[PDB]
């Protein structure tokens, strides 16, 4: 599969 | 202006650097209203037909079940782009309960 | 060599350096190179979807609403330990409720 992702961690986020 | 909080089913336009991308929202109301979070699954336009693919059926995309997420979707400043059918929700969920269980 | 391949239960440690719950099977990991997971932290704040990892010496707790797709593979991923059965049933039936998947 292909990793989708998110960039940089937001608010709560803790990863 | 009251601003739009993310409910189960929504689908919705979400940013990140760097990029939009479309996702649906499985997580309740009660919930990502609280916490300015939600749980979610990546949609794309491009459908290869991977095992944990869901079809979502617009005018004339694909969910992926098994990429879950989670985001903080006040910060990522969250819209509404539409809602999925309920029998792609349930669908969503059936394929996600397999990587996991109950 | 053959590398170490994440089965669901098994505490690992991925750098981005966390360690994480996988949820998802083997199969599944191995063939993807990826794995559903969830994030653990030192100090349990109180919140709801907190579930305590119970240690020998000390504890940690598991954050279930943070469930996060993960490419192990990548990002290297090795193995502290293997949670409880009932540690792993209730991340899972935390889980559950956030989303309510059947």
């Amino acid at each position: 599969h292909e990793n989708i992702d998110w960039g940089e961690p937001k608010d709560k986020e803790v990863w | 202006v009251s601003r739009y909080v993310p409910d189960m089913g929504d689908l919705i336009w979400v940013d990140f650097d760097p990029g939009h991308r479309p996702a649906v929202v499985l997580s309740p109301f009660m919930y990502n209203n609280k916490t300015g979070m939600c749980l979610c699954v990546p949609c794309t336009t491009q459908s290869k037909g991977y095992p944990f693919e869901v079809v979502l059926s617009g005018q004339e995309g694909v969910a992926l079940a098994d990429q879950v997420k989670s985001i903080a979707w006040r910060a990522r400043g969250a819209t509404k782009k539409g809602t999925v059918a309920p029998e792609e929700l349930q669908l969503i969920k059936a394929k996600i309960n397999v990587l996991i269980g109950l």
